C-alpha cells in the first residue's frame, strides 16, 4: 500500500529452480489441475530395468513460441500442441536429431513412458494491453472425431483451464498427469500400434479477448510454453535405430 | 486341474542345428515372446498341424496373458566342446523391425551371455514388457481381423563359434522348451484358438 | 483458474435446501448414478432374412458401449421415430460429459411376442471397434468368418421364448486396459480399437427355415441401464447441443 | 572328486547380473586390479547437475571380438584398445551413431566423464588346445612416446596383469579405477584440449604361450571383451551438437 521503488523496481520474483534451469515469474500463477496426481505403474506390466533421469528429464525447454497479434479473431486457435509428440517435434523443427537434448536422450533408448507433466506458458505483454486467452488440456485430442466442433472457448471453458490476461502479464501454470487408456505411451514404432505414436492429448491456446490497444499501441506480443516431464519412468531398453522421427504436421 | 499346474511344465518347441562353420553372429533362432510358438508338421493334410507348449494351449482357451515366460536351452554336447552364445530379448518389434537384426542391435536390450564349457543347460527367464497390464493372444477364432504379434522378440545369435576339438562332431543339436514362470498367468476365457486333430477334416463351402 | 471467485456480491438471503427433492418427494436426486441405473433403449431393429440360415448362424451382431450407437435416424422412406424425433437418450447425453469410463453394463433384450423358437445371446470380447462407422446393430447376412457361427468359449446364455421372451444380462468389464474411450470414436492405432466397447453381443435364433418365415419383419428392441461400479474418470464439458421443440414439425 | 555327470553338464555356473545384463562363467575369473578404488570428486570442480545412469552405463557390452589363431608368433599384440575411446569407436565401427546404445547416450549430451571400469576378456577355446595371453592395463599409452620399446609381454609382466590360459579357457577379469592426471576425461572438442579425446590408456592384449595343437585340432579361437562402467558420474550437460564423431585409429 506505500510503493517505494529503488534501483530493482520493488518487485518479488517467484522462482521456478528445477534441475539446473531456473524460471522466474514477476505474477502469481493461475494453476488448473485436471486430474489428481498419477502412480507409478512398473509393478503390474514390466520387469526390465525401470528408472527415471530426473538431472535431465524434469528440466525446462521451451517448445513453442509464437506471436499473438491484434489481427485475430474473437474466436481463434492460437496454439495446438500433442506435447508429447510436441517436445519431440519442436525438437525436430529446429533441425537436428533427438540425441542432441538431453531431455529426450531417454526417448532415444527406451520404448514406453509414463510420466507427470508440468506447463509454464508465459506471456510478455505490455500493461496498456488489453486481451485474454485460455490454456486448456485435453486428454486424447485424436481419438474423438467431433473435437472439430469441439474447439471453441465456449466449450473449453467448460472443463478446468488456465486464464492469462494480457494486461497483469499473469502466467498459467498447468500440472498434467498421466491419464490415458494404457498404461504406458510408446516412444515408437511398436506392435499393433503404427499411428498416434506417444499422443496423450492436445494443450491448445486460443483466444478469448482479442488483442485490444490505441491507435499507436504496441501491436503484438509474444507468448511461449516451456515442459517438465517430473514423474517419469521409461522402461525397455531397446535400439537407438528402431526409433523413426515423429510426424510433422 | 490348474492353469498354473498346467503352464508350469516344460514342452519341447524347437531343434537348433548349431554347427562349426556358423560364423561370428550368425542367426540360430529368431521367435516371439509368447506362448503361441509352433512347430509345424510336415505331413501331406490340406491342413497343417502344429506343437506347441503345454501353456500355448492352455493359453489358446484364454484370451489375454501376461507375466513371464522360461526358455531350457539343453545344448546336447560333450565336456569338449567350447562355445558362447547370446540368448537375447528386444522389447516390441513390428514386422518390419523383425529384419535389421544383429547380435549387435541385440546387446543395446536385454541379453543373457551363456558360456559353454562343462554345464549344458540353462533357463532363460523372459521379461514382460508391454504398455498393457495383459496382452491379447495371438490368433482369433477364426475371425482374421483379430489378429495380434508378440509382445516382444527374443533372438538367439552367436557371440563365439564353435571350437570342437578332431575327437568329437562339428554339430551341437540345442534343444527350447517352454513353460510359462512363476509370474504367467492368463484370465478372460473365450473360444479357443486351437482345435483336436482327432477329426482332422474340413468342409469348403 | 476455472471455478474461483474474485468478489461473490450476493444480494440474497438464506433458501431452505430441500435435499434434491428428498423433502418433496422422498427421494433425493444428486447422485446421477441412481439417473444413470434406468433402463434406456440402445437401439430397435426389424428382423430380415436375405440367406438361408442354419443353426448356428447369428441373426443380429452389435457393440456394447455406454455412450450410445451412432445414432440410426433410419431409412429416409421409413424413419425410426424415436431416434429421429427425441434424438438421443439421458445416459449418453450424461456420457457425452466426460472422456473415460470403466465397469460393467446392463442389457434387456426385448423380442417378439409370436415367435417361439429358443434364443442364444454371446459375449465376445474379442471383437475390435474399428471407426465410428459400423459402430451399430449389424444384420448378419452371410458366414465367410466366425463371425457368424455360435462359438464354443464365450460366455453365453440362451432365453426359452417359450417361457418368457426378454433377456435381462449384465455384460462385464474384460478389457485390459485402466480405461475405454467414451466420445464418438475415431480410429488412429489398432490397439485403441481394443478399447472402445466392452466387448461385442451376438444374438441368434435356432430356428430353421421353415419357421424363420414368421420372424422376418420383427421388432427387437434392446434397453441398457449402467451397471455398477461404473465411474466416469474425467470431466470433459459438452459439444453443441440441439433443441428439440426446435425441429420442424411434419405438416400436411 | 566323485564326478558324475547328467543331462545338465556337471557344472557351476557363475553369474555377473549387472542392470538386465547377464554374463556366464564355467571357469574362475583371474582378477588383477591395478590401483584401489577412486574417490568420488564432484566435490571440487563442478557445480553442474552431477549424476551417473547406473540403470544404462552400468551394463555389459561389447568392444571387440578377435580370431587368435596357431600363426601368430611369441611376442606379438592381439588388441590394443583406448577403452573409453574404444567404446565409442567400436559403435561407430558398426556404422551407426552413438545415440543407438543406451550405454553412451550420456557421452552424447555431456561433456566430462570420470568412472572406475571393469573389463570382462572371455575366451572360447578348446580344452585340448594350448595356449596363453596377457591382458595388461597401461595408464595413458599415449603421453609416453617410448611406448614401442615398451609393449611386449616381458615388460608387462612386470606390472600386474591378467594371464588367460588356452587349456583351461579361463577368464580374465580387471577392475580398471580411475587414474588420470586431470580428475575428468572430456567426451568431446573442449577448450585447450584438442586431441586424445577421452583417453585414459590402452588395454593390450598379447601373446605369451602361441597356440598350438595337433596336426588335424582346431586351428583358431575366439576372444571376446566387454565393459562395464560402475562408478561413473557425468557433469557439464552441453549440446549433442557439439559432439563429434572418434578418431578412426
Amino acid at each position: 500500500d506505500n510503493p517505494n521503488p529503488g534501483p530493482d523496481g520493488e518487485g518479488e520474483v517467484e522462482l521456478e529452480k528445477d534441475s539446473n534451469v531456473v524460471l522466474t515469474t514477476q505474477r502469481d500463477p493461475s494453476t488448473s489441475i485436471p486430474a489428481p496426481v498419477s502412480v507409478k505403474w512398473s509393478r503390474w506390466t514390466s520387469n526390465d530395468v525401470v528408472d527415471d533421469y530426473a538431472t535431465i528429464t524434469s528440466r525446462w525447454y521451451q517448445i513453442a513460441e509464437f506471436v499473438w497479434s491484434k489481427d485475430d479473431p474473437f474466436d481463434k486457435e492460437l496454439a495446438r500442441l500433442i506435447l508429447p509428440r510436441a517436445l519431440l517435434s519442436s525438437i525436430e523443427a529446429n533441425s537436428d536429431a533427438i540425441c542432441d537434448v538431453p531431455n529426450t536422450i531417454p526417448f532415444k533408448v527406451h520404448a514406453y513412458w509414463r510420466g507427470d507433466m508440468e506447463v509454464r506458458v508465459q506471456i510478455n505483454s505490455n500493461k496498456f494491453q488489453v486481451g485474454q486467452l485460455q490454456a486448456t488440456w485435453y486428454y486424447s485430442d485424436h481419438e474423438n472425431l467431433n473435437i472439430s466442433s469441439k474447439r471453441s472457448v465456449y466449450g473449453f471453458s467448460q472443463m478446468d483451464h488456465a486464464l492469462i490476461s494480457a494486461s497483469a502479464s499473469n502466467e498459467a501454470k498447468l500440472v498434467i498427469p498421466f491419464k490415458h487408456v494404457y498404461p504406458f505411451l510408446p516412444t515408437r514404432i511398436v506392435p499393433d500400434w503404427t499411428t498416434g505414436i506417444l499422443d496423450m492429448g492436445a494443450l491448445n491456446i486460443r483466444v478469448i479477448a482479442p488483442l485490444r490497444m490505441s491507435a499507436t499501441g504496441p501491436t503484438t506480443c509474444n507468448v511461449v510454453v516451456f515442459i517438465k516431464l517430473n514423474n517419469s519412468e521409461f522402461t525397455g531398453t531397446s535400439s537407438g535405430k528402431f526409433y523413426a522421427s515423429q510426424i510433422r504436421a | 486341474m490348474t492353469v498354473s499346474s498346467i503352464a508350469s511344465r516344460y514342452g519341447l518347441i524347437r531343434r537348433v542345428q548349431w554347427k562349426k562353420d556358423h560364423a561370428k553372429g550368425s542367426l540360430l533362432l529368431q521367435l516371439d515372446a509368447d506362448p503361441f510358438v509352433e512347430q509345424r508338421i510336415e505331413g501331406t493334410n490340406p491342413i497343417s498341424l502344429y506343437w506347441f507348449a503345454p501353456v500355448g494351449v492352455v493359453s489358446s482357451m484364454f484370451m489375454q496373458w501376461r507375466g513371464s515366460l522360461e526358455y531350457r536351452f539343453d545344448i546336447i554336447a560333450s565336456q569338449f566342446h567350447t562355445g558362447r552364445l547370446i540368448v537375447g530379448y528386444v522389447p516390441g518389434l513390428t514386422a518390419s523391425l523383425q529384419l535389421q537384426m544383429d547380435y549387435m542391435k541385440l546387446k543395446s536390450s536385454s541379453y543373457v551371455v551363456f558360456d559353454l564349457q562343462e554345464s549344458n543347460s540353462f533357463t532363460f527367464e523372459v521379461p514382460y514388457v508391454s504398455y498393457r497390464p495383459w496382452w491379447v493372444r495371438k490368433y482369433g477364432g477364426n475371425y482374421l481381423p483379430s489378429s495380434t504379434d508378440a509382445p516382444s522378440t527374443l533372438f538367439m545369435y552367436v557371440q563365439v563359434p564353435l571350437i570342437p576339438m578332431e575327437a568329437v562332431s562339428d554339430t551341437i543339436d540345442i534343444n527350447v522348451y517352454v513353460r510359462g514362470g512363476s509370474s504367467f498367468e492368463v484370465c478372460v476365457p473365450v473360444q479357443p484358438s486351437l482345435g483336436l486333430n482327432w477329426n482332422t477334416d474340413f468342409i469348403l463351402r | 483458474e476455472e471455478s474461483r471467485n474474485t468478489t461473490v456480491l450476493d444480494t440474497t438471503t438464506t433458501l431452505q435446501s430441500s435435499g434434491f427433492g428428498r423433502a418433496f418427494f422422498g427421494e433425493a436426486f444428486n447422485d446421477l448414478k441412481t439417473l444413470m441405473r434406468r433402463y434406456q433403449l440402445y437401439g430397435q431393429l426389424l428382423l430380415s432374412v436375405t440367406t438361408d440360415k442354419d443353426i448356428d448362424h447369428c441373426m443380429f451382431t452389435f457393440p456394447c458401449l455406454p455412450q450410445g450407437l451412432a445414432l440410426d435416424i433410419g431409412s429416409a422412406g421409413s424413419p425410426h421415430e424415436i431416434f429421429n424425433r427425441c434424438r438421443d437418450g439421458i445416459i449418453p447425453l450424461i456420457a457425452s460429459g466426460y472422456r473415460f469410463y470403466r465397469g460393467d453394463l446392463r442389457y434387456k433384450i426385448v423380442f417378439p411376442s409370436n415367435v417361439n423358437s429358443n434364443i442364444w445371446v454371446q459375449h465376445r470380447p474379442d471383437r475390435r471397434l474399428e471407426g465410428w462407422s459400423a459402430a451399430k446393430i449389424v444384420n448378419c447376412d452371410a458366414v465367410s468368418t466366425g463371425q457368424g457361427v455360435y462359438n464354443h468359449g464365450y460366455a453365453s446364455h440362451i432365453q426359452i421364448t417359450r417361457v418368457n421372451n426378454v433377456i435381462e444380462l449384465e455384460v462385464p468389464f474384460y478389457n485390459a486396459t485402466c480405461y475405454n474411450y467414451l466420445q464418438a470414436f475415431n480410429a488412429s492405432s489398432a490397439a485403441s480399437s481394443y478399447a472402445v466397447s466392452l466387448g461385442e453381443i451376438s444374438v441368434g435364433f435356432q430356428a430353421t427355415s421353415d419357421d424363420i418365415a414368421s420372424i422376418v419383419n420383427k421388432p427387437v428392441t434392446i434397453y441398457y441401464s449402467i451397471g455398477d461400479g461404473m465411474q466416469f474418470s474425467q470431466w470433459v464439458g459438452y459439444q453443441p447441443m440441439m433443441i428439440l421443440d426446435q425441429l420442424p414439425a411434419p405438416v400436411v
